[PDB]
RNA sequence: AAUUUAAUUUCAAUAAAGCAAUCCCCUGAAAUUGUUUUCACUUUCUCCCCGCACUAAUGUGGGGAAAACUGGCUUUAUUUCU
RNA sequence: CAUUUUUGGUAAGCAGAACUGGCGAUGAGGGAUGCUCCUAACGCUUGGAUAAGGUGCCUAAAUAUUCGCUCAUGAGAUCCCA
């Protein structure tokens, strides 16, 4: 037996919260020295604590943390429970999940923020000049529009 | 401490159910009942197409487990009410003086007269949605009926409380109005 | 490594014997593992056990060996069962608890925290009798059985927490418990 | 700290915490306009809070109640007395700190069109567990005889109609600005446009 | 527009208190968006200026100034101890102070 | 912000091979201290059967199989891919 | 007068002893408050780093982290010490 339009019903079943802490879910660390890193949830130790593991791409090593310090993202990889770091590197790159996060709004805002913080004196002036130019054109168009 | 607790509640044939963020609403043949649950943690999920309601709890404790059972039973009563109204049969008992039951105001306000010969009237207005009818059958029966399991019971309780005597042995003096039979219409 | 989540409980293997005399040419040699907050503390606890069980004190004996043990595979889960002897305000009790952890050391740290919380046991008042890793099918306590289920997952429902950088005293609108 | 006036929508705040946070800022020198105090929450069950307050009401000097402790029954003033407790008000610097604070129930007119802030540390939902009872200060105030709760509620409803009209206009205005901006974006020289684009503005 | 600041805003808190005892040698300063020990540490070597107004002229003008130096962070939450040439007058508690770019 | 050669059962990839299946590094439960032997322990986005959508679960309750993708080991090189 | 040892007395901020330390004659920091408790014994200053004790506000330090327990229609909260 299989589902044809009951498929649609299950699909638009709007659960009150998503993102279960199930193995292979993407997470943004909110607290401690490794805060601001992205990481995968590998294992679940106990009701409080989980084993998190960065990708070797994202660069925080395998370690136990309390669940309270993570903020889970939509995205998840299909990895086995057993998984260790080599298989994780091969898989994470292959299915391109980080790219999906970057394309997502919060990731996009994150990359803009990191640049904006790091921006040099010339760049800071440049944005002002461009914005000022934009204001001139925009104000002129509004004045025209009447 | 425990991770998951669940319960699965069938929905009868006639009901129109419609939950939303713990504001449960049931409509049916005999009127619409709304009954809030947003005081409670609970992941109520709806299932209109195939019927049934699923109550699921995350990270319960025995208090939470008790609550899940409480919510589901109460919801089932609401379905029962809209499908087929609750009839509470109340027999009016007297040893001596004949207790006079006058129903007015379109099956609202039962006025009770002559209790133990007191020559004074006891008026007990009903809850909204609550019919107070009299039986056609046995003379002292009085029907309290409605859609809401709570309101009919409270009306019955109010009637019962309103009547009974003071400062006489309650072993001996039995006169007053009592709940016989819990049924549906 | 994070200092905030750090603990200092380690396991030390201690071996000792009685000083030889005309009466005792070759003494009975004793070894034990002891869970301690440092090596000196490990020694002291071992000495107290020597006084309590055998006939010995620090003064008339000698340490043969002292070495730290550390977990072989600290990043794979184990189910540790522990048996304790403790003293209450009335008297003395034996008890058996189970802990999911990553090392013996982690298990003991949680256990001390638990014994303080549920029984008001101070560190002085606890005595470890045997801790061993127990198979999943043999677990005896319900909260550990629940974790051991085939496809463990659950929703997060803990409140947000975050750095001093963002934990500011004024905010644009009410933040949300919800999360996605 | 550094702004001229914080306006605080006290709705959903926990009494003590809101007071403590306000007091430190006042002492430092930041002006605080506390508004909409009736939906300040006190923690725990209603009956417990009423009983405790009833004992506070009961307390009076034997000699001459004119010089007895002032009771008050108005929610804003309750918050104010609590803030006074958390400042060294018999001192002169302290007296200035107490003066810096202004409190009112509902929202008066010059505060209508200024931004309300919320203090997230003192927000109820993030500090009281969800099976442990809680209590609205306005309700408490009505029970111990304030008798000005219905009127404030009527006023809140009126303000909301004004707010919704303003918001609808504003959202529409944001749309006009956004529409003009996207259209006149490609009237900018390439290099400047590219920098502006790079930081996503 | 004219005369843009080039200095970080600040608020003169108390003196370097302890409970019921007073030391006037050090002032405690909160700086505009500093909030942590680590963030505070960035300002440590920097010059401080307390500028204030008086009613009648001194050196022909209505403004005078006392000079100071940031000199160590204080607690976790980014407060700094500042040492001035002359003790800050305590009436200036909650007044504005300027943390300059130099040196 | 770092750093030297030690010491202390550390590790982990890399990319070519291989090895064993409730197997393996381990860890369980059993017959004056060694030591050996029994059977117990993995995955799964695999397949099958009953419950056929039965779930909190984009899946599932039970009952069976399958494999070595996954894990574990043995080799041979390799360390700025990590 | 305190610990500890201690005799009388129902007990006593009571009576009487033993050892030591105090207090008396001794400020200062802490114990909210205090002759005896804790810390520590004091020329005048500058900077440093702590003790005892704290770190929601009064009040200088954390609305710190981490695992527990706890709802009270007279909760509970700091040696001596109420």
């Amino acid at each position: 037996v299989e589902l044809t339009e009951e498929e649609l019903y299950i699909s638009k079943k709007n659960l009150l919260f998503k993102r279960f802490v199930e193995p292979g879910r993407l997470c943004l660390i909110e607290y401690g020295p490794y805060a601001g890193k992205l990481c995968f949830i590998v294992d679940i130790v106990t009701i409080t604590r989980v084993i998190v593991d960065g990708a070797f791409i994202t660069g925080v090593p395998r370690m136990v943390i309390p669940l309270k310090r993570l903020k889970l993202l939509k995205e998840r990889i299909k990895i086995n429970k057993n998984c260790k770091s080599g298989f994780l590197r091969k898989t994470v790159n292959s299915t391109k999940v980080l790219e999906e996060f970057n394309n997502s709004k919060l990731g996009k805002k994150m990359i803009i923020k990191k640049k904006r913080d790091e921006a040099t004196d010339f760049e800071r002036f440049q944005v002002y000049f461009a914005k000022r130019e934009l204001k001139k054109k925009m104000t002129t168009i509004k004045n025209k529009k009447n | 401490k425990t991770i998951v607790s669940t319960q699965k509640v069938l929905i009868p044939e006639g009901v129109k159910v419609a939950i939303n963020a713990r504001k449960v609403t049931v409509s049916g043949k005999y009127g619409t009942l709304r009954r809030s649950f947003r005081h409670l943690p609970i992941d109520i999920r709806l299932n209109k197409l195939k019927k049934y309601i699923k109550v699921v709890m995350w990270f319960g404790v025995p208090d939470s487990l008790a609550c899940i059972r409480t919510v589901c039973t109460h919801l089932k009563n609401m379905f029962t009410g809209v499908t087929k109204k609750f009839l509470y049969k109340m027999r009016l008992v007297h040893a001596h003086f004949p207790i006079n039951s006058n129903i007015v105001d379109n099956n609202t306000r039962i006025e009770i007269r002559n209790y133990l010969g007191e020559k004074s009237v006891r008026f007990v207005k009903a809850l909204p949605g609550v019919v107070i009818e009299k039986s056609p059958n046995v003379k002292d029966e009085i029907y309290v009926s409605g859609a809401d399991i709570e309101n009919v019971s409270l009306t019955a309780a109010l009637i019962h409380q309103s009547v009974l005597c003071r400062n006489k042995d309650i072993r001996k003096f039995l006169d007053g109005i009592y709940v016989s039979e819990v049924t549906t219409v | 490594i994070d200092n905030s989540l750090n603990t200092n409980i380690h396991q030390y293997h201690i071996v000792g014997r009685a000083i030889p005399t005309a009466k005792d040419k070759n003494p009975n040699v004793y070894r034990m593992c002891i869970f301690a907050k440092n090596d000196t503390n490990a020694k002291s606890r071992f000495w107290y056990f020597m006084k309590k069980i055998n006939k010995l004190k620090k003064s008339n004996g000698e340490l043969l060996a002292c070495e730290q043990i550390k977990e072989r595979f600290p990043l794979r889960v184990k189910n540790y069962g522990v048996l304790l002897r403790y003293d209450s305000r009335t008297g003395t009790h034996n008890m058996y608890k189970e802990f999911r952890d990553t090392t013996k050391e982690g298990a003991i740290a949680q256990l001390y925290s638990e014994m303080a919380g549920r029984h008001r046991a101070r560190a002085s008042s606890i005595n470890i009798i045997r801790i061993s890793e127990i198979s999943s099918s043999l677990v005896r306590r319900p909260h550990i059985k629940q974790l051991l289920k085939r496809r463990l997952r659950f929703p997060a429902l803990h409140l947000p927490t975050l750095q001093k950088e963002y934990r500011k005293k004024f905010a644009s609108k009410r933040p949300s418990t919800y999360r996605m | 700290m550094y702004k001229k006036e914080y306006v605080i929508d006290c709705k959903g705040h926990l009494l003590g915490r809101l007071a403590s946070l306000i007091a430190k800022e006042l002492l430092n020198g930041q002006r605080i306009v506390a508004v909409r105090c009736e939906d300040i929450n006190i923690s725990g069950s209603l009956y417990r809070n009423k009983l405790k307050y009833q004992e506070f009401l009961r307390l009076r000097t034997n000699t001459n109640p004119k010089k007895g402790p002032l009771h008050l029954r108005e929610p804003s003033k309750i918050l104010w007395r609590c803030v006074r407790g958390m400042l060294p008000h018999k001192t002169y610097k302290g007296q200035l700190a107490l003066k810096k604070l202004k409190v009112c129930v509902g929202m008066p007119a010059p505060y209508d069109k200024k931004k309300k802030y919320v203090l997230p540390s003192a927000l109820r939902a993030f500090r009281l567990k969800k099976h442990r009872r809680y209590c609205r200060l306005g309700t408490l105030s009505s029970r111990v005889g304030w008798n000005y709760d219905t009127l404030v509620k009527k006023n809140e409803v009126l303000r909301k109609q004004v707010s919704k009209a303003y918001y609808k206009k504003k959202v529409n205005n944001l749309n006009e600005k956004k529409e003009i901006k996207t259209e006149a974006l490609n009237l900018i020289n390439p290099e400047q446009r590219q920098v502006l684009e790079n930081f996503g503005y | 527009l004219q005369a843009v600041r080039l200095y970080e805003k600040g608020v003169i808190l108390g003196y370097k208190r302890s409970q019921r005892n007073q030391d006037p040698n050090f002032t405690l300063i909160s700086i505009k968006n500093v909030n942590t020990k680590k963030h505070a540490q960035f300002y440590v070597g920097k010059r401080v200026a307390y500028v204030y107004r008086t009613t009648k002229h001194h050196d022909g003008v209505k403004i005078k100034c006392i000079w100071g130096k940031v000199c160590r962070t204080h607690g976790n939450s980014g407060v700094i101890r500042a040492k001035f040439k002359t003790h800050i007058p305590p009436k200036a508690f909650g007044d504005r102070v300027r943390i300059l770019m130099y040196p």
